[PDB]
């Protein structure tokens, strides 16, 4: 079987910068006047899609940004200047020879300016209550970039009872979204919840709370 | 217009079976190579097998050979691939594909939506909804398998809307919540394995 090794695997770029995904494989990919190579771009929640084909062949609707080069068992990938909505996974992939063989994935992030979360704090239903358990969860709207610390406290700093969220990055306007919930039985024992967000986007950390 | 519609998904314990069907539309199908490709969660691309115009065929033996064999039938427009031996690395989306089509110095590539393969031992549970009220949204709590798919005002708004992905719980079960954000400005859930809707306002 052909190995594809893809090169890097994460890639951050900002909006306006070029792009270079590299793709490696252990056997040459020429027969006659091709080389069998084929670049495909997956966004979340969608199906693969065709950008180069035969190495250095742009695919019908691909804009001109986007171009592929090399021949043998080397190849690149090029966007001359990425875009908001080329946000995805990049993966290379041998037809030469079956088994047909991918690349590992590059995941191309958008590297935007800093953006400060929108933070909400929302309590347990009656219609939960009326169950044997409790959900606190704390919202965290559009930031950038992913690296946010989300902390549980009747003013006692909790761990081990939440679990965290992350949405992909946004298509338009390449921020992220997290959602933390705290789950308890209990509940009705303590008075004041609260989660509390900093980010870089804001001078001070954050908190939002209930009663 | 080319459309490539899957279906057979969804879950089966280990060492069962399942049989995917990709039913092709505004394609001459007859002419054409067809190949299924699976993604396991969070992870890449891996091709399954392919089935030439012939009918002769080949697998990604290391893989699925053995266990899993993929046919046509011409008359119906229709690509299969019967799952058995089901193992719990199997669970993936499957998606049946042309892969690239050269011809008149065109390049073409057709794809279908994808259809999820659970393998596990567990038990289907439908969802419990829970309404977040003030930015708004709806609480999904304590289902198996994945996926749910949730749409706000049955489908209609669909600006500022996140949904976020599926954490697993320490019980085994699934959740997760789909949020909107209303700044003082002024959910339908649907979870196939368990045949459960519900709509909480």
């Amino acid at each position: 079987d052909i190995v594809m090794t893809q090169s890097p695997l994460s890639l951050p770029v900002s909006p306006g910068e070029p792009a270079s995904i590299s793709c490696r494989s252990t056997q040459s990919l020429i027969f006659g006047e091709h080389n069998y190579l084929d670049w495909y771009l997956q966004k979340p929640g969608q199906s693969p899609q065709l950008l180069i084909y035969l190495a250095s062949n742009r695919a019908s609707g691909v804009p001109d940004r986007f171009s592929g080069s090399g021949s043998g068992t080397y190849f690149t990938l090029k966007i001359s200047r990425v875009e908001a909505e080329d946000f995805g996974v990049y993966y290379c992939v041998q037809t030469v020879q079956v088994p047909y063989t991918f690349g590992q994935g590059t995941k191309l992030e958008i590297k935007r300016t800093v953006a400060a979360p929108s933070v909400f704090i929302f309590p347990p239903s009656d219609e939960q209550l009326k169950s044997g358990t409790a959900s606190v969860v704390c919202l965290l709207n559009n930031f950038y970039p992913r690296e946010a610390k989300v902390q549980w406290k009747d003013n006692a700093l909790q761990s081990g009872n939440s679990q965290e969220s992350v949405t992909e990055q946004d298509s338009k306007d390449s921020t992220y979204s997290l959602s933390s919930t705290l789950t308890l039985s209990d509940y009705e024992k303590h008075k004041v919840y609260a989660c509390e967000v900093t980010h870089q986007g804001l001078s001070s950390p954050v908190t939002k709370s209930f009663n | 217009e080319v459309q490539l519609l899957e279906s057979g998904g969804g879950l089966e314990q280990p060492g069962g079976s399942l049989r995917l069907s990709c039913v092709v539309s505004g394609f001459t199908f007859s002419n054409y190579a067809f190949n299924w490709v699976r993604q396991a969660p969070g992870k890449g691309l891996e091709w399954v097998a392919i089935i030439y115009r012939s009918g002769s065929r080949m697998y990604h033996a290391d893989s699925v050979k053995g266990r899993f064999t993929i046919s046509r039938d011409d008359s119906k427009n229709t690509l299969f691939l019967q799952m058995n031996n089901l193992r719990a690395e199997d669970t993936a989306v499957y998606y049946c594909t042309t892969l690239l089509i050269y011809e008149s110095d065109v390049g073409v590539d057709f794809w279908g939506q994808g259809t999820l393969v659970t393998v596990s031992s567990a038990s289907t549970k439908g969802p419990s909804v829970f309404p977040l009220a003030p930015a708004l949204g709806c609480l999904v709590k304590d289902y198996f398998p994945e996926p749910v798919t949730v749409s706000w005002n049955s489908g209609a708004l669909t600006s500022g809307v996140h949904t976020f992905p599926a954490v697993l719980q320490s019980s085994g079960l699934y959740s997760l919540s789909s949020v909107v954000t209303v700044p003082s400005s002024s959910c339908n859930v649907n979870h196939k394995p368990s045949n459960t809707k519900v709509d909480k306002k």
